[PDB]
RNA sequence: AUGUGGACCCGCCCCUUGGGGUGUGUCCAAAGGGCUUUGCCCGCUUCCGGAUGGGCCCGCGUCCCAUCAGCUAGUUGGUGGGGUAAUGGCCCACCAAGGCGACGACGGGUAGCCGGUCUGAGAGGAUGGCCGGCCACAGGGGCACUGAGACACGGGCCCCACUCCUACGGGAGGCAGCAGUUAGGAAUCUUCCGCAAUGGGCGCAAGCCUGACGGAGCGACGCCGCUUGGAGGAAGAAGCCCUUCGGGGUGUAAACUCCUGAACCCGGGACGAAACCCCCGAGGAGGGGACUGACGGUACCGGGGUAAUAGCGCCGGCCAACUCCGUGCCAGCAGCCGCGGUAAUACGGAGGGCGCGAGCGUUACCCGGAUUCACUGGGCGUAAAGGGCGUGUAGGCGGCCUGGGGCGUCCCAUGUGAAAGACCACGGCUCAACCGUGGGGGAGCGUGGGAUACGCUCAGGCUAGACGGUGGGAGAGGGUGGUGGAAUUCCCGGAGUAGCGGUGAAAUGCGCAGAUACCGGGAGGAACGCCGAUGGCGAAGGCAGCCACCUGGUCCACCCGUGACGCUGAGGCGCGAAAGCGUGGGGAGCAAACCGGAUUAGAUACCCGGGUAGUCCACGCCCUAAACGAUGCGCGCUAGGUCUCUGGGUCUCCUGGGGGCCGAAGCUAACG
RNA sequence: CGCGGUGAAUACGUUCCCGGGCCUUGUACACACCGCCCGUCACGCCAUGGGAGCGGGCUCUACCCGAAGUCGCCGGGAGCCUACGGGCAGGCGCCGAGGGUAGGGCCCGUGACUGGGGCGAAGUCGUAACAAGGUAGCUGUACCGGAAGGUGCGGCUGGAUCACCUC
RNA sequence: AAGGAGGUAAAAAUGGUAAAAAA
RNA sequence: UCCCUGGGGUGAUGAGCUCCGGGGAGCCGCAGUGAACAGGCUCUGGCGACUGUUUACCAAAAACACAGCUCUCUGCGAACUC
RNA sequence: UGAACGGCGGCCGUAACUAUAACGGUCCUAAGGUAGCGAAAUUCCUUGUCGGGUAAGUUCCGACCUGCACGAAAAGCGUAACG
């Protein structure tokens, strides 16, 4: 089935992130290996690689966390706070150079897939190029 | 109504109703009357309150109150349809004002002399 | 119709603001505006503008009269409210002798308890429905 | 006539919608006036080019009601005509059936549109008056004419009203131009001055019309600036508010003090306007002199100098500010909640204090708070809300991979977006309100190139979605025909007799005319005991003895096939508890409506004896609900313990699909 | 009221009667069951639907008459100019504002009478719902009743616990 | 035998009593 | 009146003869289906549903009839009827 | 046993202006007229009261209902088509 298997996929993301789950499994597909190639190249995800199951090619990822606290429960805090899908298949964002997000007001990051490849808020921004808003993190 | 929906249909505007139909844009009217009476408001008071019936200029029969003490109005006045109910007299919309072309407020006034009538105490000493 | 009378009243509305004079005042025990006046051609002619320039079907009629009302003796009766409904009862036996006096003097009823009976809480209310009673003859 | 040229016609070269040239043949011109006259000024004739406004056309955006669903025969199209500056049926004729519509046609309510404007962070909502652009109207309607231009506000014709002048034969008139009357409404002004400045029409100029324009008047209607005073001034007079008789307040406020100095008096006194004009040169560029103010002697400059208006909402929480008498659910205030029903901080008065002050409250209209029609920015287990459930159209959207497209999209070049306002900057009036000037940001579509990440387009391909093959499998899943027993009422038979029945108690009832009870055989209908369950199947409503027939839904194993055939599905489709309806058959039990009985004040009800519709069959119609998992469907993801039904496997275990409960995380306002 | 001489029976048990306490539970109750709370009939006020119809605004079609004017043609036994070709005046013909007649369609105003709804310190009658509300509630429905309501067929929990078969 | 939960049988002769209100 | 023209028939698929038809201009009066046959129309109640039948010789109707409905009698030697 | 002949009551009181009577009492009988229609081919008072229609309307349509003396198959109601 699936509709957005890119959603579906910042949606497994979501799951590990919360359930914290030092990895999880995400199929085959340039888009998200581009995604992926951003989160780790951003100091975000674990890192990623072209895998398999069943005989199915997929896509893993590994995912960051940080230090346990103590106090009030032993839950370590989350680095990949929370993502979520802008241009929805109804929502198809076209945002460009005078646009942009700037997420969170100074960090964060605007993914965004533009006429040359993907690229993040401070980059599609510098480049001077912009296309649909994919999904914003923090 | 995932944005596909919402596009097709809409969300329909809230719409007013004027609950003070005086209409024109005219807040004002030339109050003519016809009887008086009393009535009550809830569960604990009684007064009041006329009931005039003003004809307006354009229609409407109203129920209009009046700034309360000091009356005489018998029945014309030109009772200025003014604009605002209360917990009695199921109406009490477009008032009466003391001034207009009669009553000129309470006979002896000190404060509310900006609908009450009179004009300015100059006690003469 | 009072449909015709509040468009007789601007009528009056140019009529009492053109010639000072009359005064076109209501009695109030009876409905219909009083036009009062100083000359009997005077009413007659200003009647005359009205069905003329002001067309209006009013039979001119004759002024009515303030009608009150009393007795002349002493009376005496059982005012026996012997009515239970529902539990609450809400029953009352008055016992009142009635006295009439002068055309001219005002009204009277006196804190009449033969010793003590009636609550005292009627004395300012078991007299308001003697002076009710009183509105309708 | 004169004919550079323009116009048509048939050809011809180039074009490409009627663009430009060209070969033949015919048509058209002209106005002259002035004078310093042999030359020029002003105008005239024929065409081409610009300057300038508009005509037509498309693209595009453009209020609401679906309770407005169909509309159209000048109607959609052509050929051939007519007309306009001209494209086109806009109109003639002739003709082929088409022209629009849920992308909301047709209808009708409502409405001038915009550059702009107020509010909200913004999205946007509402708005369009002064001003600037485009439109439309001329008392309503038709209508041409004139002409460069009109269907023409102070031009024409006609009908319609409507009002006026007359001698009543006849005739006239349009303030939606400008001041001013009247109707109207709560409300919107002077029956004014000058063409001095600019601008328009005409004249060679001098100049002329201009209620355009440029000025005063009136209204706190808006915004701006501004005086009513400064400074000394009491343990603080008195006047008045309050009190525990000590005082507290009012208030340096007042008075007394000195200082300045609105208003006002005298004097002088503007900019706003230098061009036009005559004069040297040539009538050109240039040079000189001279004329030209409605406001008004107002602004302003100088001097003389008077302390010289203060109000409006409020003091119950939102909302900043309380004390005293009265008033007593009365008089009354109130946007909300409410407040007073005889000691009101909400009424009403009086001192004080909160706010604002040439102003303050009131209402009305609009935007906000209202995230309270949510795009930012919401929701549908129980608050408002799943459509009773499956079907399917269009539509919406869409799996992995290669490459072509370059439509959506992104990038910069670029046209326009006037002016005005919005912003900053500089400036003008002695500040501001207000105006002078420069510059950039600017949506937006046009045109150029450029990117191809993503949707989509194109070709080819893959298996993870969908589907099919084969093979086993579970079931009260439906349409039909058939058949078993139990058990209720009933018919004949037989045997027996003092009651049964029924209930909280009783009674109506049936009974010696032989009832209730038991034995023998027959009738007939409807529903299935146990199994059997907290279970099974089904899309919902539903399904229950068992045989057989036809028949859908689905499950697992094998990886054999196809290759995205996909999720949902506004209408349309079908379906359906029980009741109910119709045309017929049938009725044992059952039972509203109806009757009796008891009961209670009442018993039209529950409780008792009867009895009907109906509950059954076929066929048709109705189609509703707590149709309830009160939870739409499809995919993937996020702990596991356990109870169980079914599919496969050598099996104290795994694994696929289902059915209950528990409880991670997570969610909720909470129960969950 | 207080004080004393004599001197018992009998309590197994919690089956049922009275009450209190505690827990559970239900809840639409909150000076709170001496609570709340629905429906007719009654009095008044306010729109509203309906209603023999009346009134009226817009618009719809077919047809009768038809001004000015454009256009079309004729200029004929005749009018005037004719620069004779024509022109002008005029003549008939098209469309045509307007009124007329009949029949629609839509909307508002409206009217004896009539349904219902709201409201208004306490009306009369009953007590259904909320504790099994004293008959578990609630609903689809069909018949009934002064009215709330009743009841058969069905369905639904937002219904029911000594203690009966499991989780 | 503990709770909690799931489907079956139980148990009320009758009851009318108002109200502006007091914090 | 005059010009134009379409198909059925008969004969042959036409001349003739026939049937039914369409268009365009044109002529005259008071009016052209020129005379004879030839319907006035609409609104709204009442009863009867409906076409009908009946008192020849006063009635035509709301009376009777009617298709339809209930009720009852009839087991064949029907019941009913003479 | 009532789509068999038939019949299908009366009086007293009571609604916090009044008027009304859902409502209680009460003698009677076999039982007290349910729905629908109603000044009717039925209504005496009657030319009832009201509304429309008209210059005026005992006629007429519509409506109210104290039905002298409508009303269930001697049927009640209503109905397009015919008369």
């Amino acid at each position: 089935m699936l509709t957005d298997p890119i959603a579906d996929m910042l949606t497994r993301i979501r799951n590990a992130t919360r359930v914290y789950k030092e990895s999880t499994d995400v199929p085959a597909s340039r888009f998200k290996e581009e995604i992926l190639r951003i989160l780790a190249r951003e100091g975000f995800i674990k890192g990623y690689e072209r895998v398999d199951v069943d005989g199915k090619p997929y896509l893993r990822v590994y995912l960051k966390y940080g230090p346990r606290r103590q106090g009030p429960d032993p839950r370590p805090e989350q680095v990949i706070h929370h993502i979520r899908r802008i241009s929805k298949p109804g929502r198809r964002v076209y945002v460009g150079v005078k646009e942009i997000p700037r997420v969170r007001r100074g960090l964060g990051i605007a993914i965004l897939s533009t006429s040359k490849g993907v690229l993040t808020d401070r980059e599609a921004r510098k480049l001077g190029v912009g296309g649909e808003l994919i999904c914003e993190v923090w | 109504p995932t944005i596909n929906q919402l596009v097709r249909k809409g969300r329909e505007k809230v719409r007013k109703k004027s609950k003070v139909p005086a209409l024109k844009g005219a807040p004002f009217r030339r109050g003519v009357c016809t009887v008086v009476r009393t009535v009550t408001p809830k569960k604990p008071n009684s007064a009041l309150r006329k009931v005039a019936k003003v004809r307006l200029t354009s229609g409407y029969e109203v129920t209009a109150y009046i700034p309360g003490e000091g009356h005489n109005l018998q029945e014309h006045s030109v009772v200025l349809i003014r604009g605002g109910r209360v917990k009695d007299l199921p109406g009490v919309r477009y008032h009466i004002v003391r001034g207009v072309y009669d009553a000129a407020g309470v006979k002896d006034r000190k404060k509310s002399r900006s609908k009450y009538g009179t004009k300015k105490p100059k006690e003469a000493a | 119709t009072k449909a015709d009378q509040e468009k007789l009243s601007q009528a009056l509305a140019r009529l009492a603001e053109e010639d000072p004079t009359f005064r076109v005042s209501t009695h109030p025990e009876t409905g219909q505006t009083i036009i009062s006046g100083m000359g009997e051609l005077h009413l007659e002619i200003i009647v005359d503008r009205l069905k003329r320039e002001f067309k209006v079907d009013a039979n001119v009629g004759k002024p009515q009269v303030a009608y009150r009302e009393t007795i002349t003796k002493p009376v005496d009766v059982e005012g026996k409210f012997i009515r239970q409904t529902g539990g609450r009862g809400q029953y009352g036996h008055v016992k009142i002798k009635v006295e009439p006096l002068p055309r001219g003097s005002g009204f009277e009823f006196v804190n009449a308890i033969v010793g003590g009976v009636i609550p005292k809480e009627y004395i300012p209310a078991v007299q308001k429905g003697i002076e009710e009673a009183m509105q309708s003859g």
